[PDB]
């Protein structure tokens, strides 16, 4: 399958800060760090332009994964967690990504009878812990 | 290192001594034995008390669970094997059998049913059922000298094991989709990342472990072997299985349903609606033309009352689930209480087919009234607990939205209430000349009369007295 | 137009389960392999 | 005044009844003295608090009180008598204190049987003050089982058939009860909801009106019998014990008319005024259809059951045709009713017993043995034929003036309905005296032997003229049951909005 | 702020069986500067073959941010249409988001807006650009903020539904 149908805002940030590998951007820091353990976020991701393709807030509870031990794109793991030289989301904290293609599923798609994502892809992110 | 399997670590200290006693004691064992496994039983809940209103911290490197939720069911089937142990201690007494590994099976089997409580390790979750299945083909046909006990063996572990077979086969299409994953939370991430979610496949992986999850707590379609096994097996195992074994069901079908299954909604709501529709019809039916005491049981009070349970688990946002932890409570009592009677009236006569029920009021009327009332609330009248669990599981389930689960629901009671009436119709007669030669030899008359009548007022005090129950049951969230 | 029609009808409501619980009672009855026949059955087009 | 009446009205007399329990003194005799004694004290309690604690000049609640009981689903002890309620409130505990003295000559288990007398007396009582709406609901089904256990275990022939007809159909009914509680009560809940009394001012939108309406219609159809749910009285009259019987055919019927004015002319009126003509209709053609039915049975059992069914057209005519009066004529009748029936079942029961013969085509001279049963049972044939003088007349008079003066009608069937129900003055009396001659007129053989046949001694007696008095004292000068300043505040709602 | 075509009112109604009426908003629709949004949106609030909005939801409760609704066919917000066909391109950015009530077709990225309409409770001048705007509300802020207020789960929906009984169109 392909793109499907969404709705929401973004709360437009200030100008994105790429730091060497990827995209970053910051909108609020809130409480506290978080260590290698299970937490729970809520995204919503785009593509390069405009298109939206999921949303945890689609689902109910948004989704729970693991920061900090290999289990997610490499590029979520170093703007959440904290890549060499960005500072970690915080408990309640908002933050923007732009992520580059090598950072991401590179350039190959994930077919279903239909690949679900563009091959070789660049995609958003809007990722608001909790 | 670590006292959150302590609870079941003094069980396994108690299964240790009931195996070391027989092979060191000679003869002292018989009503020792009785109250020392009752004492690991009192000491494990005693363990639990310790435990309430407590974190959702993960367990030994994040395997089974320790949350309130799950510490609710946890302490909920050592309610069930507290009560049942006095009833299958006389019983299997009365047949000359050994009794010891009786004890030790039952309690592996507490054992197996308190790890599936937790068990967010998607093999852990398998191992358990296991741990529960493997302790229950020899219960269920521990009377090797009869006949019916070994068709109920037969055809109790082939669908045991081709259902299982199932389960675990959805089981590897999910891990094979996941991307390889087992730690239940971690799934729809995972099933995210590999992007494979939306695909078929997950389709597969949800009926082919939403039917292993029905065979095991026997809704209508797959309810095939239930009526058979509990006619086959002795009565005290009938209620062991009776209650355990869907409190534990329902316990991980809940938690394997709602953390990795998020999206899917929609269509497991429908599919769980399709069983529940009728679970409440095919299973009260066959229950009208019944004449064995156990069968109807069987067709009633697991049937259908499988169903109610399950008609908010599909409305279910929260706001439910104290409604389904209250129905537990009352059904395991409504149900124990019947299940004692009738051991007790079994062992004293030994008949079991309805027709012999009769004058039973005028012999001995005390035990007639304790069966009625618990008959009766389980029918679900006002005043009697089963009313109020029925209201508030309705209540409950007609305020999110689904008409056409309620009223098939409020239909087939008014239905059920026929054979309880029957029944209870039977107990009251004086007609001399009807009365066969069973109830008129009844010298009339410890243990199975403490728990009838410490099961029996259980039957109708809760259902006015749900206050605190209710304050009690509304902090779950899992 | 009153025995032979409305309580016809009441009983008629009460007297069809007396029909249908023991008409579906008689089908398989035993025969394990029936049993798991059944359970696939019901499994495989459940599929769907 | 804040010293709780209801609360001790309502839990005095199954409370006292539970110590008939765990009493371990003789087979029968005790047990009838130490039930009557309460029966009697509860009775007085009743008109205790009627006399000094009431006004009739206030259309508000008396004597109202509440607490919490469940406190999820808002639901508490909430319980108020108010002017519709007392007449049958003092009716009840009247005709059941009567019937409990009727029951006397019982040994068959008479420990049992007087301790659910008493539940049963608890249940109506509790009901017909109830204040909040699921209360009313337990109230209401919490006497289906003792009704089901004295039919199984006391009178006729095929008692079971007939007892399970009657809890099937009766705890069927309730579902649709049980479904409209449902509806209105999430309907805001935090808007009290489960307040009876505060639900007067709820403006429910359309399409939901009407399926509440009919919920609670359905249920209250099933109770009250109405012409196509009506096949299972016949059955659980004609083999009820006499003692039941008087206390079920007086009773139990009138709560689904009761329940019928409390909740749904009083709450549901735009889905009650554009639903009345149809109920007018069914009770019109119900007052002919039952006695024309009646005069076709052949046991007179049957016959009183279906000559019960048929005044139950009077009440609901008079629910309906929106008036002061029509509303007003309806509680005269179901008092009116309510003695009547339970004498003449009663009588029909004591006569019977007697004789062992339920065919009235074998039925001999029993005038020659038994004169004070043949007038007694002459007396009240009279009364049921709406004869003037006794109170089965006025009712019915008050009623036709109702639907006469009614607002919401215009001569075309204001007319053709009040011809059709005046039929029914032409038809009762056929199959009444059709009755009155064949079991009691014409010569049989020679009874002259006074063995299985004697006049009722002094407890019978005593009862028939204890329940005819008031008919006289009711039908010659009907205001002692004119004592309602509601209806002047009941069909104040209805009265102008459009149609 | 521009002239004004067409006055749209909608109804309000919670409780979680049925929803008990509690106001009524009456909205304004510019259809001289975005014709085709505009009457696409007074077209649903009215009939047309159905597509409308009688018995809608508002499933996106955002406080202090905004109210989105208009999914007439799956409730979750991956539904919904519009009838010149399912989606269509944007029409035009004339109109500027003020203040406290806008209308603003809820996208799902540029050039497929559908039936997701949304509500701004509070200014948001950030979103433009990006976003249409064909109306505000001229009576009803109270009930709009009332809403707004509402208890919320996880996913950002109202714990009470809040349906919408009928929708009309109420001319000058």
């Amino acid at each position: 399958a392909r793109a499907a149908l969404e709705l929401h805002r973004s709360l437009c940030p200030l100008l994105v800060s790429p730091r060497e590998l990827e995209f970053l951007q910051v909108r609020d820091p809130s409480f506290c760090s978080v260590s290698m353990v299970v937490t729970q976020i809520h995204y919503t991701a785009r593509f390069p332009d405009g298109t939206v393709f999921d949303s945890s807030y689609k689902r109910g509870r948004p989704l729970t994964m693991r920061i900090g031990a290999g289990k997610i794109l490499r590029g979520l793991q170093q703007g959440i967690g904290g890549g060499g030289g960005v500072t970690p989301m915080l408990v309640g904290g908002k933050r923007k990504l732009m992520i580059p293609p090598i950072l991401a599923y590179g350039p190959e798609p994930a077919g279903c009878f239909s690949e679900a994502v563009f091959a070789q892809a660049e995609m958003n992110f809007c990722a608001l812990a909790a | 290192n670590g006292s959150f399997i302590f609870p079941e670590c003094i069980l396994i200290f108690g299964l240790i001594l009931l195996l070391m006693i027989d092979s060191t004691s000679d003869q002292k064992d018989r009503p020792w034995f009785y109250f020392i496994s009752s004492t690991s039983l009192v000491i494990s809940i005693t363990a639990l008390l310790f435990r309430w209103r407590e974190e959702p911290i993960i367990s030994f490197s994040g395997n089974f669970q320790t949350n309130n939720f799950n510490e609710i069911f946890q302490f909920l089937i050592l309610l069930c094997s507290t009560l049942c142990i006095p009833l299958s201690v006389e019983y299997i007494e009365c047949t000359e059998m050994a009794i010891t590994e009786f004890l030790l099976f039952v309690l592996t089997a507490t054992l197996g049913g308190m790890f599936l409580c937790g068990a967010n390790d998607l093999i852990t979750i398998f191992v358990a059922p296991e741990c529960f299945s493997l302790c229950s083909y020899l219960l269920s046909g521990y009377t090797k000298r009869d006949l019916r006990s070994n068709e109920a063996t037969m055809k109790y572990l082939l669908m045991g094991g081709a259902s299982s077979s199932i389960l675990v086969h959805g089981f590897s299409w999910l891990y094979g989709s996941s991307g390889g994953e087992i730690e239940l939370q971690e799934i729809v991430n995972g099933l995210i990342n590999t992007q494979m979610y939306n695909s078929p496949g997950i389709s597969i992986a949800l009926i082919s472990i939403t039917v292993g999850l029905g065979f095991k707590l026997s809704p209508a379609p797959f309810h095939q072997w239930t009526p058979d096994v509990y006619e086959g097996s002795p009565t005290p195992v009938v209620a062991f299985l009776s209650v355990t074994s869907k409190v534990a069901a329902s316990a991980s079908a809940t938690r394997i349903l709602d953390i990795p299954f998020y999206f899917s909604s929609n269509e497991w709501h429908l599919l769980l609606e399709i069983l529940a529709i009728l679970s409440m019809i095919l299973g009260n039916l066959l229950a009208i033309t019944q004449t064995s005491m156990k069968r109807m049981l069987a067709y009633s009070s697991i049937g259908q009352i499988g169903y109610v349970i399950i008609g908010i688990i599909v409305g279910d946002s929260n706001d439910g689930y104290a409604s389904m932890i209250t129905y537990m409570l009352f059904y395991i009592s409504m149900n124990l209480g019947t299940f004692a009677c009738i051991v007790l009236f079994g062992l004293r006569t030994g008949t079991d087919n309805i027709r012999d029920y009769a004058g039973l009021y005028m012999k001995d009327p005390f035990l007639a009234l304790s069966l009625a009332l618990c008959l009766l609330s389980l029918g679900g009248l006002p005043p009697l607990a089963g009313f109020f669990g029925k209201l508030y599981l309705f209540w409950c389930g007609w305020q999110a939205g689904l008409y056409f689960l309620v009223s098939i629901g409020l239909l087939t009671s008014v239905l059920s209430i026929y054979y309880y009436l029957k029944i209870i119709k039977l107990l009251m007669t004086g007609r001399n000349q009807e009365i066969t030669p069973y109830v008129r030899n009844y010298r009339r008359s410890n243990s199975i009369e403490l728990s009838m009548t410490v099961c029996v007022i259980a039957s109708t005090i809760p259902g006015i007295s749900m206050n605190p129950i209710l304050a009690i049951a509304q902090d779950t969230l899992f | 137009f009153d025995k032979g029609v409305i309580d016809g009808i009441t009983n008629g409501v009460g007297l069809a389960s007396f029909c249908i619980g023991e008409e579906i009672k008689y089908v398989g009855g035993g025969r394990i392999s029936s049993y798991l026949f059944f359970f696939l059955c019901y499994v495989s087009v459940f599929l769907f | 005044s804040y010293f709780p009446w209801l609360t001790i009205l309502v839990v005095l007399p199954i409370f006292a009844g539970s110590l008939i329990f765990f009493l371990p003194h003789k087979g029968n005799k005790i047990v009838r003295w130490y039930t009557i004694s309460i029966c009697l004290l509860e009775f007085l309690l009743m008109t205790y608090a009627f006399c000094y604690h009431f006004q009739l000049e206030d259309p508000l609640i008396q004597l109202k009180e509440d607490y919490k009981w469940i406190d999820v689903f808002d639901f508490h002890w909430r319980l108020g008598i108010d002017g519709l309620s007392l007449g049958s409130i003092l009716l009840t505990g009247f005709i059941t204190t009567l019937a409990t003295l009727a029951a006397w000559p019982i040994t068959r288990n008479s420990r049992l049987f007087y301790f659910l007398m008493l539940a049963m007396y608890s249940g109506q009582i509790g009901l017909f003050s109830s204040r909040d709406l699921l209360l009313f609901f337990i109230m209401w089904e919490l006497e289906l089982i003792p009704v089901y256990l004295l039919l199984s275990m006391w009178g006729g022939k095929r008692r079971l058939y007939s007892a399970t007809k009657f809890i099937l159909y009766t705890a069927g009914g309730s579902i649709f009860f049980l479904i409209g509680v449902l509806g209105m009560g999430l309907y805001g809940s935090n808007e009290p909801g489960l307040d009876l009394e505060r639900l007067i001012n709820q403006s429910y939108p359309a399409t939901l009106e009407i399926l509440l309406y009919f919920g609670f219609l359905i249920a209250y159809a099933v109770k009250l019998p109405i012409i196509p749910l009506h096949t299972w009285l016949p059955d659980t009259h004609g083999e009820a014990h006499y003692s039941t019987c008087m206390l079920l055919a007086g009773i139990l019927l009138k709560m689904g008319a009761y329940g019928l004015i409390r909740i749904n002319m009083e709450l549901l009126p735009h889905a009650h005024y554009l639903f009345s003509p149809w109920l007018v209709i069914i009770g019109a053609i119900q007052i002919i259809y039952a006695a024309s039915t009646s005069l076709g049975q052949r046991n007179f059992k049957k016959r009183i059951a279906y000559s019960s069914v048929s005044h139950m057209g009077f009440i609901i005519i008079g629910i309906g045709s929106i008036t002061n009066i029509g509303l007003n004529g309806a509680i005269l009748q179901i008092l009116s009713h309510g003695f009547i029936g339970a004498t003449l079942f009663f009588l029909a029961g004591t006569a019977s017993d007697r004789m062992r013969l339920v065919y009235l085509e074998e039925l001999g001279g029993i005038s020659i043995p038994m004169p004070k049963i043949f007038t007694m049972f002459s007396s009240f044939s009279m009364a049921s034929l709406a004869l003037p003088g006794m109170s089965g007349f006025v009712a019915e008079l008050v009623v036709f003036f109702g639907l006469i003066t009614s607002p919401k009608f215009l001569l075309m069937p204001k007319a053709l309905i009040t011809f059709v129900m005046a039929i029914g003055m032409i038809l009762t009396p056929i199959y009444l005296l059709s009755m009155l001659r064949q079991m009691f007129y014409g010569y049989k053989l020679f009874n002259v032997p006074n063995a299985n046949f004697v006049d009722s001694g002094p407890r019978e007696l005593f009862i028939l003229i204890c329940i005819f008095l008031p008919v006289i004292g009711i039908g010659i000068y009907p205001d002692f049951v004119l004592s309602l300043s509601v209806d002047r505040v009941e069909a104040l709602l209805s009265n102008y909005y459009p149609k | 702020q521009s002239k004004v075509t067409n006055k749209v009112y909608f109804d309000i109604n919670i409780g979680n069986p049925v929803g008990k009426n509690v106001g009524r908003i009456v909205i304004g629709l510019y259809g001289d500067d975005v014709p085709q949004t505009v009457e696409n949106f007074r077209a649903l609030c009215t009939g047309e073959k159905g597509f409308g909005y009688k018995g809608s939801s508002f499933h996106r409760v955002i406080k202090d941010f905004m109210i989105q609704g208009g999914d007439f066919d799956k409730g979750n917000g991956t539904g919904g249409k519009s009838i010149y066909g399912r989606t269509f391109k944007d029409e035009n950015f004339q109109l500027v988001h003020t203040g406290p009530g806008v209308l603003s077709m809820a996208n799902a990225g540029p050039n497929t807006n559908g039936s997701q309409f949304f509500i701004c409770t509070v200014k948001t001048p950030w979103l433009d650009g990006r976003h249409v705007v064909f109306g505000q509300v001229l009576e009803g802020m109270d009930i709009v903020r009332m809403i707004e207020s509402s208890e919320t789960d996880r996913g950002d929906r109202p714990k009470k539904k809040v349906v919408i009984s009928e929708c009309g169109e109420l001319p000058v």
